[PDB]
């Protein structure tokens, strides 16, 4: 549980 | 979410999308397994309701949608209506979720655990980026 | 309109009780947790959807999105169903269904 298979990518400009 | 930005489609595999028999989304929630969604109790879920795993994009046409039926709603008895406490309620999947590579499910934590304050968290939706 | 097309993401931190009570007075109860007031907000749609945070490197329901500002105010913070405090029920509810 809890770890995507896709990692989410969290950023911002 | 307001100031938030756009997330990776299938980066966040538990987040659903509860719609109601229209279609309209109308809350979020999470799956902890195949066969469960938590959600807020003032969402007001009933078995008309449908989760609705693997979305990410609403703008598209091609993604592996799950529309799955709710068998029953599991209220938390101590939900306040008036202070909004205790504010969860469990979704049983009358069919399993099918887990893929867009859908799984999110860890559930101890009792004892201690998020101190300062963590820095996430959180998902497809709530108002704007009021 | 503000709806989004695509579901978003943002990172915010978890708040103190004591220090959330500074905004919200009384309204906080033990099973809530409160998040954010740090230039983001959850907001009209995102009720019911997860707040996580890591754990052993993986994400962990800390809170579900409960309320928050009436408008939305990023300067406020929001409140979120407490899920330490309501864990032992879930998995109750899981074991007797």
């Amino acid at each position: 549980c809890g770890v995507p298979a896709i990692q989410p990518v969290l950023s911002g400009l | 979410i307001v100031n938030g930005e756009e997330a990776v489609p299938g980066s966040w595999p538990w987040q659903v999308s509860l719609q109601d028999k229209t279609g309209f989304h109308f809350c979020g929630g999470s799956l902890i397994n195949e066969n469960w969604v938590v959600t807020a109790a003032h969402c007001g879920v009933t078995t008309s309701d449908v989760v609705v795993a693997g979305e990410f994009d609403q703008g598209s046409s091609s993604e592996k949608i799950q529309k799955l039926k709710i068998a029953k709603v599991f209220k938390n008895s101590k939900y306040n209506s008036l202070t909004i406490n205790n504010d969860i309620t469990l979704l049983k999947l009358s069919t399993a979720a099918s887990f893929s590579q867009t859908v799984s499910a999110v860890c559930l934590p101890s009792a004892s655990d201690d998020f101190a304050a300062g963590t820095t968290c996430v959180t998902t939706g497809w709530g108002l980026t704007r009021y | 309109a503000n709806t989004p097309d695509r579901l978003q993401q943002a990172s915010l931190p978890l708040l103190s009780n004591t220090n959330c009570k500074k905004y919200w007075g009384t309204k906080i109860k033990d099973a809530m947790i409160c998040a954010g007031a740090s230039g983001v907000s959850s907001c009209m749609g995102d009720s019911g959807g997860p707040l996580v945070c890591k754990k052993n490197g993986a994400w962990t329901l800390v809170g579900i999105v409960s309320w928050g500002s009436s408008t939305c105010s990023t300067s406020t913070p929001g409140v979120y169903a407490r899920v330490t405090a309501l864990v032992n029920w879930v998995q109750q509810t899981l074991a007797a269904n």
